[PDB]
């Protein structure tokens, strides 16, 4: 396989509008629904909103209400999200998103697509973490309110997409190292890799999945 | 706040019932469990509309010696008493000619329009005539308030203000000797849980949750709000506010009994009739369906929606409980059965869709 093509990159002028594309292969356009994140130079990702690309319907968090508008062309199954009054501030990489089958956690994600111009709060415990490889390490996720388990885990190497590690908190993923484990109950989550390694070095952010709208943490950085 | 949908996120056991054992859902008390019974009294608000600045006049007394001696006028200061002060003002104000005026005389000297502004939280007054430009304000012991010159006192001329409330009647809601909320005059149930104690204008009362104030005996002990707490205004975008979410609600409850009582004459439980029996508010409630001609409920606590997406992110998914729930056949509860093509059918959104409609892919394209 499934692929999120995207293109690489629109620079535009303060004040003006861009359309997004993301065509989408490998499963059935109109099966899922389609979701957009933004994020900014070494920050978080940040949810926009989603489109059923069967219905039409729209969510939208209240931040982008006006900024970003999600359409869809079911012919070449691909979307489109529009932004216009662009300001410094929406510099940013904004990425397509495709989520499970249930609309818990992120399954697939696209190239992005850097435009350049000229709730449930999720406490990410540390920033910045400086340790040696081999090592075993483990850094914490708080959330505002109880979320049960409903709470995963991604990886991001530098310029990639992210890469979900950890589904609901402690359920492996396929095709994924064994080195990731986590430990949740209730509010505070951990997750711990054991032997470090070299491809591990990147930042790793917890996304809750529990109310609406989706949030993510701040992230940690190795 | 109003919701477009509501979807239980905690489900029970489905129980076959019998058609007699159905009811319309109550669409009133919004998440006080338990707190049922109904009276209808009186409560305080605060009056509609804009309140402006609450003016209360009053009037500076200073106390002069003039001495007169074989034209030469010597002029000293002392400091006056309240009663004489406000004898003086009613010379001064009933026109009695006695207060225009080696020998020397006590004059008590009254400017009249000395305005002030009086806080509606705590009674006290503020003019820049005061020390610090506020006053304690005016109790019974204290009849008079001080200046900066601490010679000249200020009094009001006390005759109305702190007329910014009316009287509304509503529903004391209550299981016991335990009220959770009421319903106001609008129709819309307010909860009391979460209120503290607020004393507007000297007039005991309760700050909502929401911000608005108040005025009932409450059978609770309740904390005071802090010093720097504050309450909304009732301006008339509430009211309409109300008026329109009330509106909606008792527009619905009469199609939903329509639904029930065609329900009873027929014995003919259909899905669309089935989704008037949804609960429009979060709160705990009934779910419904239909498995195998059987007609069946469960106890659920429903959770308010927010958007289509959230409840339909895949293909036949209807998340509940945070998994997409199964159907029997095509249906689940409260009438949502799988579509034509295995997708959701929701008879709210169907609804919401078509009014969109016009907008995509008019397709009025032509061959050749």
């Amino acid at each position: 396989e499934v692929q999120l093509q995207q293109f690489g990159a629109e620079l535009v002028k303060p004040g003006a509008s861009v359309k997004i594309s993301c065509k989408a292969s490998g499963y059935t356009f109109t099966d899922y629904n389609m979701d957009w994140v933004k994020q900014s130079h070494g920050k978080s990702l940040q949810w926009i909103g989603d489109i059923s690309p069967y219905y039409g319907s729209t969510g939208y968090s209240q931040k982008f209400k006006g900024k970003a508008t999600l359409t869809v062309d079911r012919s070449s199954s691909t979307a489109y999200m529009e932004l216009r009054s662009l300001t410094s501030e929406d510099t940013a990489v904004y990425y397509c998103a495709r989520r499970n089958y249930d609309g818990s956690w992120f399954a697939y994600w696209g190239q992005g697509t850097l435009v350049t111009v000229s709730e449930l709060v999720m406490t990410q415990s540390p920033a910045i973490l400086s340790v040696s490889p081999g090592e075993r390490v483990s850094f914490s996720c708080r959330a505002s309110q109880i979320i049960g388990t409903s709470i995963h885990w991604y990886q991001q190497r530098t310029n990639g997409s992210p890469r979900l590690l950890i589904k609901y908190a402690s359920e492996s993923i396929s095709g994924i190292p064994s080195r990731f484990s986590g430990s949740g109950s209730g509010t505070d989550f951990t997750l711990t890799i054991n032997s470090v390694e070299s491809d591990d070095i990147a930042d790793y952010y917890c996304q809750q999945s529990n109310s609406w709208p989706v949030t993510f943490g701040a992230g940690t950085k190795l | 706040k109003f919701p477009i949908y509501t979807i239980p996120d905690e489900l029970g056991p489905w129980s076959p019932i019998d058609i007699h054992h159905l009811s319309c859902p109550n669409n009133l008390v919004v998440e006080d469990e338990g707190c049922t019974n109904l009276s209808e009294f009186s409560y305080m608000e605060l009056k509609v509309g804009y309140i402006s600045a609450i003016k209360v006049n009053g009037f500076t007394c200073t106390g002069v010696v003039t001495e007169a001696e074989t034209t030469t006028f010597k002029r000293k200061h002392f400091r006056p008493t309240p009663d004489a002060c406000r004898a003086a003002y009613n010379w001064k104000m009933a026109g009695d000619p006695r207060y225009e005026e080696r020998t020397t005389k006590e004059s008590l000297i009254i400017i009249s329009p000395s305005v002030t502004d009086l806080d509606p939280y705590d009674k006290s007054l503020h003019s820049r005539v005061f020390p610090g430009g506020k006053c304690s304000g005016i109790t019974v012991s204290s009849t008079y308030c001080s200046t900066n010159h601490d010679y000249t006192i200020w009094m009001p001329e006390n005759p109305t203000p702190c007329d910014i409330f009316t009287n509304s009647r509503g529903k004391r809601a209550s299981n016991g000797n335990k009220t959770c909320g009421f319903v106001d005059e609008r129709g819309l149930y307010k909860s009391l849980k979460g209120a503290c104690r607020l004393k507007l204008c000297g007039v005991l009362g309760l700050r909502l949750m929401d911000g608005t104030w108040v005025a009932m005996q409450t059978s609770d002990e309740t904390k005071w709000c802090p010093p720097d707490q504050l309450v909304n205004l009732h301006d008339f975008r509430s009211d309409e506010i109300e008026h329109l979410v009330v509106e909606e609600l008792v527009k619905k409850r009469e199609e939903c009994l329509d639904a029930l009582e065609s329900i009873m004459t027929t014995k003919s439980v259909s899905f669309r009739r089935l989704s008037h029996l949804r609960k429009l508010v979060p709160g705990f409630g009934k779910a419904y369906t239909i498995f195998n001609k059987t007609l069946m409920e469960a106890d659920a606590h429903y959770k308010s929606v927010r958007t289509w997406n959230e409840i339909i992110p895949s293909k036949g998914c209807l998340k509940v409980g945070g998994r997409c729930h199964p159907h029997v056949n095509g249906v689940f509860f409260n009438g949502i059965i799988l579509g034509p093509d295995d997708h959701v059918l929701i008879p709210e959104m169907q609804s919401s869709l078509l009014q969109q409609h016009m907008e995509l892919l008019k397709s009025s394209v032509i061959p050749l």
